[PDB]
């Protein structure tokens, strides 16, 4: 499934 | 596949290609965090992902 990645300073990001 | 950037609403971005000339293929969402904490964006996503799955091609697994 999409994943959550909260790495980044500006965007989280849902990656498909 | 080139991708390209959508605003769907202020701080939600979203990540779209090409596909078979119908609904666009989703790669990624992006959420601000300038207007969005991670609570938030779990939130959104619960609220709008059966329109997404509707107006986009959405990979499920």
């Amino acid at each position: 499934g999409p994943k959550w990645v909260k790495t980044d300073s500006d965007f989280i990001v849902l990656e498909i | 596949e080139k991708e390209w950037v959508e605003q769907d609403e202020p701080g939600v971005y979203i990540t779209l290609t090409a596909l078979a000339g119908g609904a666009r293929d989703l790669k990624r969402v992006r959420f601000s965090r300038k207007r969005f904490s991670e609570i938030q964006a779990e939130q959104w996503w619960a609220d709008n992902r059966g329109r997404m799955y509707e107006q986009y091609n959405v990979r499920m697994v």
